[PDB]
């Protein structure tokens, strides 16, 4: 019965409908699994519990889990074949968050992605797989984290530029690969790769999209993203689909690559509907975020929904001069932290979707990313590391220190639980994003 | 190996896997593939490198799919072959149905379906059992994001906004679970989604205007709006705490250019009086009614009262958002007072 745990996290909601459906049955079961963990009374939980009744982040267990995830898998894991670049990214990201030096992985990263890069441009899931923006995104971010000139030199920039040009669609969006689906995930991944490698803004002279009047990679892009907003306020994967947290992150992050958040976001999104929908993603007593209306909380949305908040709050606050008042956090940092630390930690290491699920490196990566977000003030400024996506490289951070006592916006983690800050747009450390961008900016585009 | 000993495959030599276990350091997150998968994929590399469009290559894609349906490259290459050989796509769809039923959570299958179905030459009109198959999928997972996304595309492609099975299937799903937000979203597309063939697809009308007016219809069918709001009220009464129909109603009013105050009395009915609250959505509705579409004194205080109920009792996890709204309302009322 830890006294530091508010009733909000120990009881089901006050209002309950009489009507039972599949939705309420799943929601009820989820709440019932979470409650003993939230209360800190489940036998699977390891201490120490802090003054807020929350178990410590099991750093050593998660480290060992992430290191193990980078080794060999049995034949039964064949379904991960096309996702091997993601596997590398998720593990490296998690290790970075937990404070590890991942530079020793440089040569192994180079060896992994050398065979996965196609001569015609881009990176696929592995040898003989066609280039895909998601694997290219994962590869580029992995390269950024390990750093070094040799890793940077691995990418054929000109071929990447030509290949990305082929994905640009007349409606302004991007397909994820040649002949593949067009969704906002595609646009976000493409533009992150474009920005971090400092690719030319102009489409290749022979790009098909030029027949439709488009001239640059960003032509028609924010308009496309605007057409992905729904009546709910959230953002869908493609026009007309259902609002979803993962796609909201992709669209918002992509917009913030196009200009200052306070300029681009209100222009292309209706913030009046976006804000309450984002707010409604968080449930009690669970404390975590769901991805869409009337579905369940999931620890990976600690990132997808969680990292929408610094972007939206920057759109409301505006750019900070290094030489002003803030709206603050518009969600519950306490709730999210309780969900991650009390409910999403597996006793054997790794983090999970929700109680009852096995851990995996994807959920480990994004739960930790979400945990890091609550521990920092993330904001954009008028000073950029870029010598010319200027706002995207102007993001800075200050620690939001662990709190004492009660309050609406408090840090209920301990300082022992503090993770490395991640860039809200690039989802890697700020210095990693800075270093790769600056290096490529100083390299002449190849002939 | 089955391919290496098959005379059908003698005319082509496979391309061995280059993992990276030779170039230098050991690669990361490796998979010890089965012999069968190694061989098949080595032959796939060879046929794709030669741009081979053949029956044997088609069979090969089918074999690899049976081992790993999450292989995005093989699906795309398979589509290329099907079109290049002029294969019967009706038969491919019948085969694809079986694959989809075995792998409910696989989304690659559903992009593939879109690629095939988009061919006017093979599918000039909606196939007679296509909607039935979608319902077979929804009967197993009623919120499947990829199946709903496919259905949205299908409606636009074959112009099915007023097709009775679209609304009937939505209503069947909402009868089974009124909290199915995927069904509500599809209903919005059917009733209020943009249909203009000469425009890029969009979830909302008026994306060329100010963002605050996104969703506004150019021409409003008033009888349709009334009917949809009445439908929403009826579903709400079945389960008042269900967010989906309240959000749908907000969308309809926005589309129609009507104020939230049209439901003022309806919202009040869930907060009779100590206050007995049957819906937090009704409270939030009243908050917005008093804050925005009411310019009389005392209205701002009422909105703040509603938001306080939310932050302290009925939706306390969103306290920081409720407080933000209170600050907005307070600043607004202060600005009005200055005048
Ligand atoms: C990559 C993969 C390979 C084989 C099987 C599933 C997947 S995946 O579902 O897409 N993947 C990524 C997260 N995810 C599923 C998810 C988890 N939590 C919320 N979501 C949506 C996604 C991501 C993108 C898209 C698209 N377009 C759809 C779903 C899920 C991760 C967590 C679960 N995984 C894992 O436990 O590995 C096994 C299943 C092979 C034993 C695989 C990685
Ligand atoms: C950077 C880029 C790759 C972003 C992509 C992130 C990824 C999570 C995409 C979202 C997938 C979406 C369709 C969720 C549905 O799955 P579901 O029904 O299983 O989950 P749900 O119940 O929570 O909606
Ligand atoms: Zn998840």
């Amino acid at each position: 019965v830890h006294p530091g745990i508010p009733a909000l996290f120990r009881e089901p909601p006050l209002i309950h409908d009489l009507l039972s459906t599949e939705t309420t049955e799943l929601q009820s079961e989820t709440v019932n699994k979470c409650l003993p963990l939230l209360k800190g009374i489940h036998n699977s939980q390891k201490g120490p519990f802090n003054k807020y009744g929350i178990p410590a982040l099991q750093r050593k267990d998660h480290l060992e889990y992430l290191y193990d995830s980078l080794e060999d898998y049995p034949a039964s894991f064949v379904a991960l074949d096309a996702s091997r670049p993601w596997m590398v990214y998720w593990a490296l990201a998690g290790l970075c968050l937990l404070g590890e030096d991942v530079t020793r992985f440089r040569e192994r990263v180079i060896s992994t992605f050398t065979a996965a890069q196609n001569s015609t441009g881009g990176i696929g899931g592995g040898h003989g797989q066609m280039s895909h923006v998601a694997s290219s995104y994962a590869a580029v971010l992995s390269i950024a984290m390990v750093g070094g000139e040799e890793a940077f030199k691995l990418i054929d920039r000109k071929a990447m530029w030509k290949w990305l040009g082929k994905l640009k669609q007349p409606d302004g969006g991007f397909t994820v690969c040649e002949g593949g689906e067009e969704d906002v995930r595609g646009a976000y991944c493409a533009m992150v790769v474009h920005a971090l490698l400092d690719l030319p803004l102009a489409l290749p002279p022979e790009a098909e999209a030029r027949q439709n009047g488009l001239e640059t990679f960003t032509d028609g892009l924010p308009e496309y993203l605007s057409r992905c907003q729904t009546y709910e306020g959230g953002i869908s994967g493609s026009p007309g689909s259902e609002a979803h947290g993962a796609y909201a992150f992709c669209a918002l992050a992509c917009l913030c690559l196009l200009g200052r958040p306070e300029v681009v976001v209100p222009r292309y999104m209706n913030i009046a509907t976006l804000l309450p929908w984002l707010s409604a993603r968080q449930y009690a007593p669970e404390g975590g975020f769901s991805g869409r209306t009337n579905k369940l909380v999931d620890g990976c949305y600690s990132h997808w929904v969680g990292n929408c908040w610094p972007l939206v709050q920057a759109a409301l606050d505006g750019t900070q001069p290094l030489a002003r008042s803030s709206v603050g956090n518009l969600y519950s940092r306490e709730g999210l932290t309780r969900y991650i630390l009390s409910c999403c930690q597996c006793k054997l290491g790794g983090l999970r979707d929700k109680p009852g699920k096995h851990p995996d490196s994807y959920h480990t990566c994004y739960a930790l990313t979400g945990l890091s977000t609550v521990q920092y003030y993330h904001y954009c400024t008028d000073s950029s590391v870029s010598s010319k996506f200027s706002s995207a490289f102007s993001w800075k951070h200050d620690p939001n220190f662990a709190s004492d006592g009660q309050g609406s916006d408090i840090g209920v983690f301990t300082e022992n639980d503090r993770l490395v800050p991640f860039h809200p747009i690039f989802v890697i450390p700020h210095k990693s994003a800075e270093d790769i961008r600056v290096w490529f900016e100083n390299q002449s585009f190849d002939l | 190996g089955k391919y290496s000993s098959d005379p059908e495959w003698a005319s082509i030599k496979p391309i061995e896997l280059n993992d990276g276990s030779d170039f230098g350091a050991m690669p990361l997150a490796t998979i010890s593939y089965s012999p069968e998968y190694l061989e098949a994929t080595s032959y796939l590399r060879a046929v794709m490198a030669a741009n081979e469009m053949s029956e044997r290559a088609l069979r090969l894609t089918g074999d690899i799919i049976s081992m790993n349906p999450a292989h995005y490259t093989v699906w795309i290459y398979r589509a290329k072959i099907l079109f290049a050989l002029g294969k019967d796509l009706n038969e491919e769809i019948e085969w694809l149905n079986k694959v989809a039923l075995k792998h409910l959570k696989n989304y690659q299958i559903w992009h593939h379906r879109q690629v095939l179905m988009s061919s006017r030459a093979h599918f000039p009109t909606l196939p007679p059992r296509e909607q039935d198959f979608l319902m077979e999928m929804f009967a197993q997972d009623a919120k499947s994001y990829h199946v709903w996304t496919y259905r949205h595309w299908l409606v636009r492609h074959f112009k099915l906004w007023d097709h009775p099975r679209e609304i009937q299937d939505v209503e069947a799903l909402l009868k089974a679970d009124v909290r199915n937000n995927s069904a509500w979203n599809h209903r919005y597309m059917l009733r209020f989604g943009p249909r203009d063939e000469n425009e890029f697809d969009a979830g909302l009308h008026n994306t060329t205007g100010p963002s605050s007016e996104k969703g506004r219809l150019p021409v409003v069918d008033e009888d349709l709006v009334d009917s949809e709001l009445q439908y929403s009220q009826s579903r709400i009464l079945e389960a008042p705490e269900n967010r989906s129909p309240w959000s749908y109603a907000r969308g309809v009013l926005q589309a129609a250019g009507r104020p939230l105050s049209e439901w003022k009395d309806f919202a009040r009915s869930f907060v009779v009086e100590d206050v007995a609250v049957k819906s937090s959505h009704a409270i939030e509705w009243l908050a917005d009614v008093y804050a925005e579409e009411d310019g009389s004194e005392g209205s701002a205080a009422e909105a703040v009262k509603m938001l306080t109920l939310l932050k302290e009792k009925y939706d306390p996890i969103r306290r920081n958002y409720w407080e933000y709204r209170i600050r907005q309302i307070t600043a607004s009322a202060a600005h009005a007072t200055e005048i």
